[PDB]
């Protein structure tokens, strides 16, 4: 059909047609458009009327342009040739390459899989990273997520997780970032061109792409989520593969769905969020979950607005994750990168059956000593520390050695610290946090903890540092 | 298969009706706008062309306002809808029990169809002020502080509050679990239909849980409805009495039911969404005016009948979420008060090592002394008092030496019996076995124990009872009291065995 | 309206500071005293 | 009369004005009223455009003539900006006659995509020690400037844009960076003193100063900083770096707000619309540094922010912190205390940071930042020593003291390196605290007179050499013994 645009207000342009109206949901191509205007529709008006949000700025528009209904929802090509490229969320290429030559064509607004076909398997995954492996254990094939405010390292945590993860899992690999900076965009490229995961010249390349980095509309950053959701599902449907899929951040996407819902005509919900938040994210979040034809590892990046996890958005993305690592500020300027907070953190594999004995009551141990040196902590406050007990001093002692343990250099952090990254079996920090709790090492100073790997790394450090002493 | 297929095909409905219809105006974010209708009933269920449901919900003077039941990607501007005057409701039975349902009692278990004979409405009313006789008979949740210290009688609404993951969920789960005794056992008096609805949850948690409940075998008499975080608004806001009603069926047929919401906090999320679409005004927080009405005509079903309306019952057990313990929030408040009690749940006790991390400072329940078993009530007097002087001067623990030797024995006490609140995940305790290891915390046996090693004991001492004495514990069952002779066997047994140990 | 555990220091007034003061003197000084017994000990070992 | 190309006035009001026609008339174009006035036909509703009066409207009244210019709003660029005042037009405002360039430019136009921009990897020197030093800035990095009132923010844009004059008038053109500073919300007597003390440095020969006072319609204040960024990306796109500085960004927001809230749209928080964010990250994401197939230009970013009561978690504080790829907290409490600039180290981080620095300049900063770090962990001590504590704290004192600076006197960074190796080394721990800046002061013209050969060598090699190590260390105890 042909419809015309009526009004445009914004980012949102109602269009009038007088042949049959497009279903909602459908994508209308604006015709007259030098670089290619996908508007989305979102609502029937009445009177032979419709009103969608616009994929592109809207600069130029006029009233009156004819619009061309595309007959189904935004079709993004999808299967092994859209490996190793970077993609809208409109699905074209953007790395200046050429087309994507495809034979499937997938789209973007699909249903989530039914109760019948849930997969109620779970089994550890291996980090290599202390604090996660050892207080919030990552369940293969299950939604994890990463809160914490700006600036705590949420980025730089997934960069290690694609460094260790993605080259080390056989089957592909998705990253949407959506509406994060753009430097990062091209320096996760390069960075993924020099590990040579993605390949120029052969058809080796094991991660997809997909951006809507922060200068696109806000109409734009609520559906990139859904491109690289669609590419990633393809990949484990279609393809009976194991997927891994990297988003960044997941705030974005109800932020940009925020900003456009109040020229909706829409009441505005608690804090200034859409009324429709929770279901707007149930809809896109429930298309993530592993099944019974494949699987999906999803790590999300989890923006938290002034620190705050009471706001609407984290709060309501809480339900929709296996494993919750709150990254927390109070330690991160402590230099406790990760900034992980040991106690904020969540997993639902942290039950014995699922870690054994071992591996539970080691991290359980970790907790109370931690929540019992916060208690202290009260005390010193007005005390001092030498008017403490005798047996205090020793619990206090030990939660800074554990809690400096709990730090770690990363691959990626090579630039930042100047270290060498460091990766460590889970096995070796279940025997290190033991020995830790046990007192096996009460006698060594507490620097020579920090920023080390295994424990032996730190029984290494206490040496070079008493001989220098 | 083939031959099959004969009579599926067969076994339809051919028949056309002359049914009333109004045209679809207007749709967006979930709410059809239809137009004409004009004898339709508000809160009632209308089908539009393509397949959908939706509930009539807002009859303005022109339009009635129509919220769908799922994604409205399949309505259009024209389609039609077409009334079936016949409100909201959903099938019951005993045929429900083992199996999974959706908000509107469609089995999303696969697993075959439910066979289900009589249907129920989903907006009755509770039952009056007459119906009701007051709360006698305590449901053993199987947990030793919300059995001791909060009890929760049978007909009594008790909210679960606390933050996220502090245990809530399996706060409820052994509750369900817990109840394998006697819905194994023969009387038909102490038999509970456990429901669980799952609201806001992802598939993935009811997956989880149903597999953890047949792990268990607890299905053979649990339903479990579910309005998962997909399900559109209306789906969510309606599970609760969906199965509010699937319980009141057993509640008014002389059974004794259970109904878990899980949570109550994603409902009234889900009723301000579609308020908030259909413009009706907002109030504080955004929530509508009915935010209270909601939950209170739902969570005032709950009931115990008396004998002459057949006996039966229906608890319930609200959870509720609160975000860093902002009890002051709308909803918390809300549902704080329409309740008659609260078992809450912190963080700092769950970190600290008592888990299950009720707070027993908070947590109250407005039934009280009833509710328990005279065996239970004898011990849970005295525990609950030493608790309250034990927490009352747990300030100065840090110290504990310089001062005095009754604030030492205090503190002495109030550990110990901390250390016994202490419970696993998905173990619960018979009440005999409660009162048994309770006995031998308050009355003085393990003041000489140091604290890191009670849990030990604890076990130990179960299985040197339940293995050994099930003879004593039998006699405490059967009737709920310590005889002098089960006390001093009672105490014989504590005294010899600590000593073999 | 209540209180909670290990909260003078996320305030970061003046004696969430005073408290990593007072910590940081103690395990500073432990610290030295540490290494200078660790040196002792190796420096024992070499006979 | 022709309503598809020109409409008539139906409802001047406040600032916005409702225009009946203009059937053909393109979103965020620019309309000319009939006196003389311009507008951006905003809302396109299904009868009348909302347009936005570019100035006062007095001079507009229901039933005058709008007609579209037909071209979507655009700005005058070209190296012949360089060195005058203008409108957030382009129409000169300094008196010194028409701008007279030869090129136009959109201002609401779109970011470099991801394959042009390449890593940051130069220095941006700033000229002030505590900056160059641990929260290094490169070029085409966005850098917040984020504090309360009264803190010396437009201090550090000012330094900044003083200490280009060394490389703006060497033989080099790679180290050339010419300045924009886009003025949003102050007075016209702060811009006016602000280019008198740009003029006393000759820091105007390679400047624009984009101004969008107080008085100046909303509109004008809502498009200065756009204005800006195109008058600068024409220099990026053209090979040659440039830098730019929104001051302040807040109040570009509560122009929007005016302008938005005129226009009839909704509210969203604080009754700011709903896209703050995407008015401001459609903004600073502009600030790039192109690869080499696509000039090697450049765009630094030095947005300003205001805070109100040093509350950083509020609206637009959060909105701006998550968009730049560092911060610059000056802090109030600091100020006061004794250190200017304010600059809190510790909060203020540098996303990028490392790999923009110089290595003469890092090898010592890597140190300080370590020496610093423990200092501030026992520095809480006014309260009440151990042999180290006490000489953590005294090194603490001296560096601090160091870090301190005068005001509109950007240093080279080879004599920032001279200092700091100096302080960092050891060399200072036995002089008394508050002498520090006496010497510190002091030290510079010694080094500035007679050992220009080594703070060339320095300067030419950009690392501190063996031989250069030895030489400075010379210098340095050869002084102090001296002082």
């Amino acid at each position: 059909t042909t419809g015309r645009i009526v009004a445009v207000i914004g980012a949102v342009v109602d269009v009038q047609f007088d042949e049959g109206l497009p279903p909602i949901l459908n994508a209308l191509e604006v015709q007259g458009r030098e670089t290619r205007l996908v508007l989305e529709v979102a609502q029937h008006l009445g009177e032979s009327t419709v009103r969608t949000i616009a994929m592109d700025g809207t600069e130029g528009l006029v009233r009156g342009q004819k619009v061309l209904d595309s007959g189904a929802p935004i079709r993004i090509p999808v299967g092994p040739e859209t490996l190793g490229r970077i993609m809208n969320v409109i699905g074209e290429p953007i790395d200046e390459r050429g087309p994507i030559k495809t034979k499937q064509f997938a789209a973007i607004h699909a249903e989530a899989p039914e109760f019948v076909e849930m997969s109620v398997e779970q089994e550890i995954l291996v980090t290599g990273i202390k604090v996660v492996d050892l207080l919030a254990p990552y369940a293969k094939g299950g939604k994890i997520g990463l809160f914490g405010g700006a600036g705590v390292g949420k980025t730089v945590l997934i960069m290690e997780l694609i460094n260790n993860v993605a080259k080390a899992h056989g089957g592909y690999s998705v990253f949407a970032g959506v509406g994060e900076r753009t430097r990062e965009g091209n320096d996760l490229y390069h960075e993924m061109i020099e590990s040579g995961v993605i390949n120029l010249k052969d058809a080796t390349s094991k991660v997809a792409l997909v951006y809507g980095q922060m200068n696109e509309p806000p109409g734009a950053r609520a559906r990139v989520a859904l491109t690289g959701l669609t590419v990633a599902e393809y990949f484990r449907d279609q393809e009976g593969q194991d997927v891994l899929l990297f988003i960044d951040n997941i705030f974005r996407f109800t932020q940009a769905g925020s900003e456009v819902s109040a020229l909706l005509g829409r009441i505005p919900s608690a804090v200034g969020y859409q009324p429709t938040l929770a279901t707007d994210m149930g809809t896109m979040q429930e298309r993530i979950t592993t099944t019974k034809k494949g699987s999906i590892t999803s790590v999300q990046a989890i923006y938290v607005p002034a620190d705050d996890l009471t706001d609407p958005a984290p709060a309501t993305t809480f339900a929709h994750l296996d494993a919750t690592t709150v990254l927390s500020r109070a330690i991160a300027e402590l230099g406790i990168y990760p900034a992980v907070d040991p106690l904020d953190s969540t997993s639902r594999i942290m039950d014995p059956n699922i870690v054994g004995s071992e591996h539970y009551d080691v991290a359980r141990g970790v907790q109370k000593i931690l929540q019992d040196y916060k208690s202290l902590q009260d005390i010193i406050a007005i005390l001092g520390m030498d008017e403490l007990s005798e047996e205090d001093k020793l619990t206090v002692s030990r939660a800074r050695k554990i809690q400096r343990f709990l730090s770690q250099p990363f691959q990626v952090a090579e630039v930042f610290t100047g270290h060498l990254g460091k990766l460590v079996p889970l096995k070796e920090t279940i025997k290190g946090f033991q020995q830790i709790l046990a007192g096996e090492y009460d006698h060594l100073p507490e620097q020579a903890f920090y920023m080390v790997g295994p424990i032996e790394e730190a029984v290494a450090k206490a040496d070079k540092l008493a001989e220098e002493h | 298969v083939s031959s099959i297929l004969e009579e599926r095909i067969l076994g339809a409905d051919t028949s056309v009706d002359l049914e009333e219809t109004g045209r679809v105006l207007s749709i967006g974010d979930g709410i059809a706008r239809v137009h004409g209708l004009r004898n339709v009933q508000a809160e009632e269920m209308v089908e539009f062309s393509s397949g959908l449901k939706g509930m009539s919900l807002n009859l303005e003077p022109d339009n009635v306002g129509v919220v769908v039941f799922g994604n409205d990607k399949l309505i259009k501007e024209g389609d039609i809808v077409k009334r079936t005057g016949a409100i909201v409701d959903v099938p019951v039975g005993e045929e429900l029990l083992g199996r999974v349902v959706d908000a509107l009692g469609n089995a999303i278990d696969g697993k075959g169809p439910i066979g289900s004979k009589a249907r129920r409405r989903v907006g009755l009313k509770a039952p009056g002020i007459i119906p009701r006789i007051s709360v006698r008979e305590p449901m053993q949740t199987g947990i030793k502080a919300v059995d001791s210290l909060v009890p929760i009688g049978r007909g009594q609404r008790e909210l679960i509050i606390g933050d996220r993951q502090t245990g809530k969920t399996s706060i409820a789960i052994d509750t369900i679990i817990n109840q394998k005794r006697f819905n194994d056992g023969t009387d038909e008096k102490k038999k509970l239909y456990c429901i669980y609805v799952a609201i806001g949850q992802k598939r993935s948690t009811v997956a989880q849980l149903v597999k953890r409940l047949t792990d268990a075998d607890a299905m053979k008499y649990t339903i479990v409805v579910s309005a998962t975080a997909s399900d559109a608004a209306p789906l969510q806001y309606l599970a609760p009495y969906s199965g509010c009603s699937m319980g009141e069926y057993f509640r008014d047929n002389g059974k004794h039911a259970l109904i878990i919401y899980d949570d109550l906090s994603k409902q009234a999320v889900a009723y301000r969404q579609m308020s908030l679409l259909l413009r009706r005004p907002p109030g504080r927080e955004a929530y509508p005016g009915d935010v209270f009405y909601l939950h209170s005509r739902l969570l005032e079903r709950a009931a115990k009948m008396n004998d002459a309306f057949g006996g039966g019952s229906l608890t319930a057990l609200p959870v509720i979420e609160t975000q860093a313990g902002d009890v002051s929030a709308y909803i918390p408040t809300n549902v704080i008060s329409i309740t008659d009690g609260q078992i809450f749940l912190e963080t700092e006790l769950f970190y600290k090592g008592i888990r299950p991390a009720i707070n027993v400072g908070l947590s109250v329940s407005r039934v009280g002394s009833a509710a328990q078993t005279r065996a239970m009530k004898q011990v849970a007097g005295t525990m609950k008092l030493e608790l309250a002087q034990y927490r009352e001067v747990a300030a100065f623990a840090q110290f504990g030496s310089d001062l005095d030797a009754a604030t030492q024995q205090l503190l002495s006490r109030g550990v110990r019996l901390t250390e016994l609140l202490k419970q696993g995940q998905y173990s619960p305790m018979a009440i005999e076995e409660q009162v048994a290891v309770i006995y031998a915390g308050v009355r003085g046996y393990l003041d000489k124990l140091e604290p890191s090693k009670i849990t030990k004991f604890e076990n130990a001492f179960l299985s040197h009872v339940i293995s050994q004495h099930q003879a004593l514990l039998g006699k405490i069952r059967t009737d709920g009291k310590i005889s002098e002779e089960s006390d001093a066997k009672l105490k014989e047994i504590v005294t010899n065995f600590l000593a073999g140990f | 309206v209540r209180s909670s555990a290990g909260a003078v220091r996320d305030a970061g007034g003046a004696f969430g500071k005073r408290e990593q003061a007072e910590e940081e003197r103690y395990f500073r000084a432990r610290a030295k005293e540490q290494l200078a017994a660790l040196k002792k000990h190796h420096e024992n070992e070499i006979s």
